[PDB]
DNA sequence: CCGAGCAGCTACTTGTGAGCGGATA
DNA sequence: TATCCGCTCACAATGCCACACGCGCTGCTCGGCC
């Protein structure tokens, strides 16, 4: 079983593997993502609950005035996305939350609220999506691309090499929350701990430590152990574990129960360890001045004086052993140093502490925190509980929670938002014994540390960014507010939300317009994540690190894809299969493998959770049942590839295309390419123009038939019917009955868009694709859009190419064409250029946009219209005034009989100042559409009438073909109701029963059914009249423009651009360049049948620039062209339709083992012949990224043809007429045409405007100016000769006021002399110093 | 293009261009740290004379 | 200055304002302020503060940001003060002093003119129409055609068939000026003489582009006029190309040829042992390239003819000496273009990239620059017309994998797999493991690289009146590899045979190589290393060509405070050059 | 009251060099 | 008290080109010898 659109044109595809798990849809991400967003969620889970329910409920300052919120609503959009399109407003949607006001009276702090006030309130609109993932802001569609930043956690960095130059390796750890204050421990070049808050001042860890009600001895049991030293008879005996002196040397005889176990300068090796154990004793003898080098844990206070012994953090001395002996304290805990197992790094940050207690701490903390303002005990302390224990200002979201229980090692995965003290004691332990040797660091380098944030969540995070600064505002307000006074209405205000999330969709480092010129760069631009804007690197600042790619980077984000140039690594795409985990990471799917059988199942594994298993390869040589053919199969077990057995594999990749992005899985046998062509390759097929008319990519990779259907760029089939009305501009289709809705249901219509201006300069045209009659399928496409064929992506066109130099027109990278490219209408493109005209008002009168041009013929102003308008279908070449824009410059009250008399009579109308706009000098074309949009109050023109007028007509031809279905039906039913009365039914019933429905007889049933139907009809005919007055009395409403503005004007300029020497074009493996010189069909080269090539290429680019495979699919692409070539002389000749089927089966039956297994007998008979007419242009190839056709196969697909095994035929010189030696190869390869047209870079400039700040000329091309003299030019100048050259090339040409003057005077009068003068500029220095405080001055 | 006019400021002020050179002019010249030429530029303390 | 200061009239009543208009203002508030102040006799704290706040707000105006505040006055950016407006790469000496936009100038698109000479280069119609509007306002006025300015510009708008003859006439010896836009030496910039081409691209000479480092895949460059007698004769005697033959880093020439010009005389050059015609025998030159072109014999086949060569004497002499040699057809043929000071043993050669440029450079140092230009102009049209008549074309069938590949890694394959038993074993470590892993596959690329280039070697034998005659191979591939006009060793080597290893994050390399080529299908995991590895090399230039310009501009900047102002300063002292031999041979 | 212009609603760069305490003999 | 060491702050980080876009709303304060 196949689709419709599959049985037009089946593609023949390659490839062993047969795929489990098809192609998901490709703007998945973004489309989940925004239903995530706005969505009613219990729990206060992700979208919108979340941000209402973190800072709502709002209470006042204890007032007993509470502001409850209950739930969110979106309203319908005021505006259809095309209407948003042909207007320019946004595509957005009300958002009225149900609020509830309690507030009670005073005396009661938890008294029962009364005089409740539940209200529903708007609040800003917020914009949606549409059904491709794109926001329509003003007119254009902005697309919010995924932005891949820290996870928030904690995380250990290890700074070596550089770092302080001291040969120290230090470990900085870094608790980062999801939003809140951050929190940085870190260790100096000694054995010191410091942490900071915020990059704030280098501070000790005990007082952040103690801050949290913690006394010294509490630190020191939590931290390091206790050695226990008991005051016995003499030589104070100490507990001994042969663990704990594991490498320390003997500094005494360590020996216990009357046998010697160690000796004095014995090292305690392992088998003195084993030895110590193996008798099990504890208490060994100790000499005194051991004692002295370890240190106490506790306070130890004395009975007898009452006051302290020896304080924690301070070494023993014989005189305080001798102080604590007599003091009768047994038991003596010290600490238990070693460099090996617990590094002394407390000791150090105790005794480089400066405070005590806690209350002295958060002082110094607040002092640290904010310069000077010292308050007491009580009043700093606010600052540390609401820094990192408040759930306003630290935000550890679900994710940061995961992330931190997971690193510390952790069974439980959820908590709070807020911090705690046991987690900041686990992290300072996880540092410590990192320091030790116990414990790895956690690389940056790994997507499991890097968390993707969609649009949903950057549009949350701005959601609260406003709702916090609407927060503060209702509760000032609410600082007076008392009862019965104040609805909860007025208390809030749409200004500070509406404008964030205005502003945060308009401008930003992510908020941009889709680049709209093919669909391989709408999906391409939705797929891509980036690592600027905020909470992102910059690429001014970004290390050698990020831009590498990680082998935990496989499947998960393609490597391959990356824009070349300022930002390499920074701007990534995702992988195909590639989803966004429920915590926001990147999850990959895996088919589970048992012991034998690998189980067609998916688990969509992450990125921690790889090095744990092991993947197995993607195109490794499997039996059946799941089993492989060789006992050894190559894996990966944590990012290394390698070598395991059969059984020890787990896991196997889903499919072979997951590892590159959908932009690169299109580029075919790319196995056979390098990586820098097919990065470069990738990146090129992103500026594909559309052509004038598209057609099919002989050698594809089957994904095509994805691309051009997951997005919406072709007319899908949301029901699948039968078609009924075909026509160029719509596609109504009739559902079928089974599909059809069983109550109010009709017809289906596809409004095509035709030639409008995209976002890049781009026309964008959907041409029908279906015939009438032809039943279709839901999901199948109706029509093509911007290149696009039966479904199938196609953006170039495919061309005869041959490989060989020719007269050095090849030179470098240059590519020749022949003229029968040009002639055939294959390269031109369309390019839309929008102009608009403004009616600003402004004093002494507004704008007018009139047809009266005074001081100008009739010449310029034929092609205007009655209104002031150029007409629809005008071409203009040079500068034309296409819209009569004049503004009054002097006295107003000009009167309306003299206005008019003007017109006929007396002088010119002089408050013009003919400041219309006419088109820039140097763009031509023939202006196709005209836009005008007239704010409320102005008098509409009668050309938005018309337009108006138009579109109304649309939509009531539209509303008129579902009224007359509906009709249609009723009066069917009316007929079947009646018939009982026959005789005068089919009498005066025939031709009059539309317009007579009045009739009567027999009451009981047919009075009522009767009246039932006429009650249905009226009911009808009431509603289709509502609709169409509320569709009048939309494409009626005047839209808003601008505070100071009557009336926008826009025009749309479309010019037909062809090919041309100048242009750039390239395959699809990287192989760019300039079309040379276009030449005559008799000169280029042409084989010995007769047919002339069309692209000669070099050869020479192929050796170094790694991108063999092009030569491959070139290859494959004659064989393709072969096959139609058969099938073109099987149709031109009358052959009957077994042998043809036949042919076609042979062909679709290729001995290759592939999956596709296609059958022409189960075919009608009928279809068989519209495919082999849609065969005849070549046969379409299908080749997966990695399981593409062998050489062998693509031999006997060429063999099978008439063409030569061998791929390289013997070719004529079309100059000589003789025979080319060394037979050159030559096929049919898919090229095309770069975003980089000519006629868009070729400008220059004689003599034009010049700045106002300082009298240089300009440049650019759109503006009349030059080019700039960079500083290496002057350099390089300057190192040759040409004083004379560079004095002029600085002043006389460039900054000289009356030199240039004067040297164009000298010039057009034949006189080639110039003078120096003094530069402008230089003044202009001169005058900035002098402005300043600085005296400069020039001498004599 | 080249004539000029002025402000006559009824408080001379200090160029910050002579105080933050690093070395600053005045801090060398006036035998003073840098520091305490801020603190009597912005106005938290008293310098005699 | 008020006009120095940005202020125009935006669309509607807003006025496009600068951000120093907001500091004045600022200022002359706060100053107004404190005078009020002072004669209302406010508190002293209160004048006090107003003074520190018209004291931030001077400073502030002076340069703002230093004091530690950075104040915005719109968007939330932070605001431009006078000496944001001097420093940086964008106050006015990196902006508005050194580098300046000038007039009549333009930018366009290159592209391959391979018909012009090396002196002269392509200009567009419309290009050169645009840039000489003076010039052609002047000729127009000479002769009878217009009489004022508004005449001479009516009709070059409209474009007259009498104008066109002027604009040629105009460019007769006027020479142009090429910039590429990445300037790193003085032939960043050169000057041509133009021709007029119909089109909107600028033909370029393929010789020069190689000095312009500026390949054919979409680089646009610039156009600039003289403008002055002074200039123009500047441009034709320093600056044009002619007189820029070797670079002013090294001796070597910069004319070196490409690779399309090289590989068209490899081919003619490279003899093999049986063709048409092999062992007759040819008068001249011409008698060989006319039975050449008549189709009865071959390009390149073992052909004594007689040459007639010149060599130049102690005095400025060129004796002749005719005799009889025994070369290939392709050299006969190719000696019609060298002129008669350079001996015949100099194109008896297979006529590589190094032999070519040999060639060029004994060219220029016995006959000098003015024959130089017209023979290296010469060979370019000679290898172009020659590389396209011969058909050079590489494919599938052209590579060609090595027979016995399979074995040798099949072979490696085992002596790693026994390299991990002993791993297994416990007899050798992991560190040891890895270093005889890696110097085994070392030596099995190396092994297979030999291999595959005997193997594109060989299978080249001829029947020449025998049995077999193995000869230099044919192969398109190898013609472009061992001429060295396009590729390389390393290159051809990772296309055709193993790839070798590759390297991991940190720069060490992996145990596990790519045991396949390009023309065999790659594995996904073996093109993942690949493309990791190659995305360090790529992002390399990208982020290393900031500190190169970085570097050039302080370069420059400690450079050109002096120039060659004496003829002689009368010393002794030097440094002693000696010949370094540290580490190798020397 | 009127009009005109202007204000509130941060942290993966790293390295280099210089300056300012600061603590050790 | 001199003097090396550690912490803090100023300054730098191609070049070109091409395209597109932007600085709002409510609120506050100053404007004026005919
Ligand atoms: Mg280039």
């Amino acid at each position: 079983v196949y689709s419709y659109t599959e049985k037009k044109r089946i593609r023949k595809d390659f490839g062993k593997r047969p795929q489990v798990l098809d192609v998901p849809y490709l703007l998945s991400i973004q489309l989940d993502s925004f239903q995530k967003f706005i969505e009613q969620d219990p729990e206060g889970q992700y979208g919108l609950e979340a941000a209402f329910r973190s800072v709502f409920p709002i209470q006042s300052y204890s007032g007993n005035s509470e502001l409850q919120y209950v739930s969110y609503r979106l309203g319908e959009p005021v505006f259809d996305v095309q209407e948003c399109q042909i207007r320019g407003v946004t595509y957005s949607a009300p958002l009225r939350v149900k609020l509830r006001l309690v507030i009670y009276e005073r005396e009661a702090p938890e008294g029962t609220v009364k005089d409740i006030k539940e209200q529903e309130v708007y609040m800003g609109e917020i914009p949606l999506m549409t059904d491709n993932g794109t926001f329509v802001i003003n007119g254009t569609e902005r697309v919010i691309v995924s932005q891949l930043h820290r996870s928030p956690g904690v995380f250990f960095d290890s700074d070596k090499g550089k770092t302080h130059s001291s040969g120290k390796v230090l470990y900085n750890a870094r608790i980062i929350p999801y939003r809140g204050s951050w929190l940085d421990f870190e260790f100096d070049p000694k054995d010191n701990l410091f942490v900071r808050i915020d990059r704030r001042r280098k501070l000790p860890a005990t007082i952040i430590l103690r801050a949290l009600n913690y006394t010294t001895e509490q630190i020191l049991d939590l931290f390091f152990e206790k050695v226990i030293f008991e005051i016995r008879d003499n030589k104070l005996q100490m507990e001994l574990v042969p663990e704990r002196l594991r490498g320390e040397t003997a500094s005494f005889d360590i020996e216990a129960n009357g046998k010697v176990y160690v000796e004095k300068g014995r090292r305690i090796t392992a088998r003195h360890i084993r030895q110590l154990e193996k008798d099990d004793v504890k208490l060994i003898e100790v000499p005194v001045e051991y004692i002295a080098g370890k240190v106490v844990a506790k306070d130890y206070i004395d009975e007898s004086t009452g006051e302290l012994i020896c304080a924690a953090n301070m070494e023993l001395s014989l005189d305080l052993l001798a102080k604590l002996s007599q003091s009768g304290h047994k038991r003596i805990e010290t600490l238990f140093t070693n460099d090996l197992d617990h590094g002394p790094y407390i000791s150090e940050t105790l005794r480089v502490d400066p405070t005590n207690d806690r209350l002295s701490a958060l002082v110094e903390i607040y002092r640290m925190m904010r310069p000077g303002e010292p308050p007491t005990r009580e009043a700093a302390e606010s600052l540390f509980e609401n820094l990192f224990f408040s759930e306003d200002r630290y935000d550890l979201s679900a994710v940061g929670r995961m992330k931190f229980n997971r690193s510390l090692l952790r069974e439980e995965i959820e908590g709070s938002g807020i911090l705690s003290k046991d987690d900041i004691i686990d992290v300072m332990k996880k540092l410590i014994d990192i320091r030790n040797g116990k414990g790895e660091v956690d690389d940056i380098d790994h997507l499991g540390n890097r968390r993707i944030r969609s649009v949903g969540e950057m549009a949350e995070n701005q959601f609260r960014v406003g709702l916090v600064r609407v927060e503060r505002a209702v509760k000032e307000r609410l600082s007076l507010g008392d009862l019965d006074t104040l609805m909860p209405q007025d208390m809030i205000n749409a200004k500070p939300i509406s404008a964030a999330v205005k502003e945060f969709f308009g401008s930003s480092q992510l908020s941009q317009f889709m680049d709209q010129n093919n669909p391989l760069s709408e999906i391409t631009h939705k797929r891509r994540i980036s690592a600027l804007g905020p909470g992102g690197l910059t690429r001014e600042r970004a290390g050698f690190e990020v831009r590498d790619v990680h082998p935990t980077h496989y499947g998960r984000v393609c490597p391959i894809e990356t824009p070349e140039g300022p930002n390499i690594g920074l701007i990534n795409s995702l992988s195909v299969y590639a989803q966004t985990n429920e915590y926001g990471f990147l999850e990959t799917p895996y088919r589970k493998v048992t012991d034998g059988v690998v189980t067609d199942e998916i688990h969509y594994l992450s990125a921690i959770e790889e090095g744990n298993y092991v993947i197995a390869q993607a195109n490794s040589n499997l039996d059946e049942e799941g089993h492989f053919v060789e006992d050894l199969v190559t894996c990966r077990s944590k990012g290394e590839s390698s070598l395991f057995s059969r059984d020890q594999v787990d896991y196997m990749d889903v499919s072979t295309q997951q590892v590159v992005s959908v932009g690169a899985s299109l580029i075919p046998f790319l196995e056979h390419d390098d990586a820098n062509r097919a990065l470069m390759g990738a990146n090129m097929q992103r500026q594909a123009v559309p052509t004038l008319r598209a057609d099919k990519p002989l050698v594809g990779t089957g994904m095509e038939r994805a691309v051009a259907v997951d997005s919406g760029v072709t007319a899908v089939a949301k029901r699948g019917g039968v078609v009924q009305y075909v026509d160029a501009s719509r596609i109504v289709i009739k559902v079928n009955e089974d599909e059809m809705y069983p109550g109010e249901a009709g017809i289906d219509i596809y409004n095509l868009t035709k030639y409008t201006r995209s976002n890049q300069n781009t026309c964008i045209n959907q041409m029908p694709c279906v015939s009438l009659g032809e039943p279709v399928e839901r999901g199948d496409v109706l029509a093509d859009g911007p290149s696009t064929d039966l479904g199938e992506l196609a953006l170039g066109q495919n061309m005869r190419v041959a490989f060989m130099p020719w007269n050095g027109y090849n030179f470098e990278d240059s590519i020749l064409v022949s003229e029968r490219v040009v002639q055939e209408d294959r390269f031109t493109t369309i390019h839309i250029q929008e102009l608009a005209c403004v009616s600003r008002d402004t004093k002494l009168g507004p704008e007018e946009i009139t047809a009266d041009i005074p001081n100008v013929g009739e010449a310029a102003l034929s092609k205007l219209d009655e209104s002031g308008i150029v007409y629809i279908g005008a071409e203009v070449t040079g500068g034309d005034i296409l819209v009569g824009k004049v503004t009054p410059k002097g006295e107003t009250q000009l009167t309306p009989e003299e206005k008019l008399l003007r017109a006929i009579f007396g002088e010119k109308a002089s408050d013009v100042k003919d400041s219309s706009l006419r088109v820039p000098n140097g763009v031509s074309g023939t202006v196709i559409d005209v836009q005008v949009f007239t704010r409320d109050g102005v008098e509409k023109d009668k050309r938005a009438l018309e337009i108006e007028e138009m579109q109304l007509k649309q939509a009531k031809k539209d509303l008129s073909e579902e009224l007359q279905i509906l009709e249609a039906g009723l009066f069917s039913r009316i007929r079947a109701v009646l018939v009982a009365g026959g005789v005068e039914a089919e009498k005066l019933d025939k031709l009059p029963r539309d317009r007579w429905l009045e009739l009567g007889l027999t009451d009981e049933e047919k009075q009522n059914q009767l009246e039932q139907l006429a009650e249905q009809y009226d009911e009808l005919k009431h509603e289709f009249e509502k609709k169409l007055e509320a569709k009048r009395r939309k494409i009626t409403q005047g839209d808003d423009l601008a505070p100071g503005v009557l009336k926008i004007v826009k025009v749309y300029l479309a010019v037909k651009r062809r090919i041309q020497p100048g242009d750039k074009m390239a395959g699809r493996h990287g192989n760019k360049g300039v079309i040379s010189k276009i030449n005559p069909i008799e000169d280029m080269p042409y084989d010995e049948n007769g047919t002339p090539v069309d692209i000669v290429l070099n050869p020479l680019g192929v050796p170094s620039r790694m991108n063999i495979g092009q030569i491959l699919e070139t290859h494959l692409g004659m064989a393709a062209k072969g096959i139609g070539d058969k099938i073109n002389a099987m149709l031109k000749q009358q052959q009957e339709v077994a042998k043809l089927r036949e042919f076609i089966q042979r062909a679709y039956d290729l001995g290759a083992d592939v999956r596709q297994k296609v059958d022409l007998s189960t075919f009608s008979d009928e279809e068989v012949m519209r495919l082999a007419e849609n065969l005849r242009k070549g046969m379409p190839i299908a080749t997966p990224v990695f399981d593409g056709a062998k050489e062998a196969e693509i031999k006997e697909l060429l063999k099978l043809g008439d063409l030569p095994t061998s791929g390289q035929i013997r070719l004529y010189d079309g100059r000589t007429g003789e025979q080319f030696e060394r037979p050159v190869t030559v096929g049919y390869m898919y090229m095309l045409k770069l975003n980089h047209l000519v006629d868009d870079k070729m400008h220059a400039r004689s003599t034009g405007s010049y700045s106002l700040v300082t009298q240089q000329p300009l440049g650019g091309k759109a503006q009349f100016g030059g080019q700039r003299f960079g500083e290496m030019e002057v350099w390089a100048l300057e190192a040759y000769g040409a004083a004379y050259t560079l004095q002029e090339m600085l002043t006389v040409k460039s900054d000289d006021v009356n030199g240039r003057t004067k040297m164009y005077k000298n010039i057009v009068d034949g006189n080639h002399q110039m003078e120096p003068g003094m530069p402008e500029s230089f003044n202009v220095l001169l005058k900035e110093i002098r402005s300043l405080g600085i005296n400069i001055e020039l001498e004599d | 293009r080249e004539r000029m006019g002025h402000i006559e400021l009824a408080s001379p002020t200090a160029h910050i261009w002579f105080l933050k050179s690093l070395p600053s002019r005045i801090g060398l010249l006036l035998d003073m740290p840098l520091r305490d030429i801020e603190r009597v530029l912005y106005f938290e303390s008293y310098v005699v004379i | 200055p008020p006009d120095l200061r940005p202020l125009v009239p935006l669309d509607g009543g807003r006025f496009a304002t600068s951000d120093l208009n907001d500091l004045y203002r600022r200022v002359i508030n706060r100053n107004n302020r404190l005078k009020r102040l002072l004669d209302l006799a406010a508190p002293d704290i209160i004048v006090r503060n107003e003074k520190r706040m018209l004291q931030e707000a001077v400073d502030a105006l002076l340069d703002n940001g230093r004091r530690g505040r950075a104040i915005t006055g719109s968007n939330k950016r932070p605001l431009k003060s006078l000496a944001d407006m001097i420093k940086g790469k964008q106050g006015r000496f990196r902006q508005n002093l050194l580098g300046k936009r000038v007039d009549y100038s333009g930018r366009s698109v290159i592209t391959v003119g391979p018909y012009l000479r090396l002196h002269q280069c392509g200009l567009p119609k419309k290009m050169a129409l645009e840039l000489f509007k003076p010039f052609i306002y002047g000729k127009l006025e000479l002769r009878g055609l217009a009489t004022t300015i508004k005449a001479a510009k009516k009709m070059v708008e409209r474009e007259e068939a009498v104008v066109w003859d002027i604009l040629d006439e105009v460019i007769r010896e006027h020479p142009v000026l090429l910039n590429r836009a990445p300037t790193l030496h003085r032939l960043g910039i050169q000057a041509f003489e133009p021709v007029l081409i119909e089109g909107k691209a600028i033909q370029l000479h393929p010789l020069v582009c190689a000095a312009y480092n500026a390949d054919f895949d979409g680089d646009q460059m610039a156009v600039h006029v003289p403008l002055t007698l002074e200039a123009q004769l500047e441009a034709r005697a320093l600056m044009m190309s002619t007189n820029n033959i070797l670079s002013p880093a090294n001796g070597e020439p910069i004319i070196v040829p490409s690779q399309d010009v090289v590989l068209g005389l490899y081919y003619m050059t490279r003899d093999c042992v049986n063709a048409k015609g092999e062992g007759m025998v040819l008068t001249g030159p011409k008698e060989a390239e006319r039975l050449y072109r008549s189709g009865l014999a071959s390009l390149h086949a073992r052909v004594k003819v007689r040459i007639t060569e010149y060599e130049k004497d102690a005095n400025g002499e060129l004796v002749a000496k005719t005799s009889l040699k025994d070369t290939t057809v392709g050299r006969a043929i190719l000696w019609m273009i060298v002129p008669k000071g350079l001996p015949y043993s100099i194109v008896n050669q297979a006529l590589g990239k190094k032999a070519i440029s040999k060639m060029l450079n004994t060219c220029y140092r016995i006959l000098g620059l003015k024959p130089t230009v017209i023979f290296a102009d010469q060979i370019m049209y000679t290898g172009f017309a020659y590389a396209a008549r011969s058909g050079a074309s590489v494919g599938i069938d052209d590579m060609v994998i090595p027979e016995k590949k399979h074995e040798i890694i099949s072979e490696a394959e085992a002596e790693v797999a026994e390299i991990q038993e002993q791993f297994q074993s416990g007899l050798v470590t992991a560190g040891e493991r890895y270093n005889k892993v890696i110097d085994i596959w070392a030596a099995a690329n190396d092994r297979v690289s030999k291999a595959m280039m005997d193997n594109l070697q060989t299978e080249t034998v001829i029947n020449r009146d025998g049995q077999e005659e193995k000869q230099v191979s044919f192969n398109s591939i190898y013609m472009m590899a061992d001429s060295g006009a396009r590729g390389s060793a390393a290159q051809i080597r990772q296309l055709a045979g193993m790839r070798g290893l590759m390297a991991k994050p940190d720069g060490s390399i992996i145990e596990t190589p790519i045991t396949a080529n390009f023309r065999e299908g790659l594995n996904v995991l073996q093109y993942f290393i690949s493309t990791h590895g190659a995305r360090k090399g790529l992002a390399d230039t990208a982020l290393k060509t900031a500190n190169s310009g970085y570097l050039t501009r302080r370069l420059v900047d400690v450079a050109q405070d002096l120039v060659v102002t004496e003829d002689d300063c009368g010393t002794h002292e030097g440094i002693m050059m000696t010949p370094v031999i540290e580490g190798g041979d020397v």
